[PDB]
């Protein structure tokens, strides 16, 4: 019996609808990152004697 | 032979894009002067790295 239900099914279709179906799923991700740092240093000396 | 209609289509599209950018700059400068009533001295040094 178990094989019979496996091989031909426990039921048969008696009420069906005839159709077209279409599905779409779509996703997008974007990421952009920017980071920058700048350093500037100046040191000056002037010195005098006699 | 039992033939069943099964007209169907499925589509899948996956794409990934990536950019990575790194940048570095370094600058250095040195200027020196020396003075004596009968002598003058100058030195310069410059360094650049990219």
């Amino acid at each position: 019996i178990s094989r019979y239900f496996d091989r031909v099914g426990s039921h048969f279709l008696t009420g069906i609808v005839m159709g077209g179906r279409a599905i779409l799923a779509s996703s997008t991700n974007k990421l952009r990152v920017k980071r920058d740092y700048s350093v500037s240093v100046v040191a000056k000396a002037s010195y005098e004697g006699l | 032979v039992d033939v069943q209609q099964n007209d169907s289509a499925t589509y899948t599209n996956v794409s990934g894009n990536t950019i990575s950018e790194y940048q570095r700059s370094l600058a250095t400068s040195v200027a020196i002067e020396g003075r004596y009533n009968f002598f003058s001295g100058s030195l310069s040094t410059d360094f650049d790295s990219n």
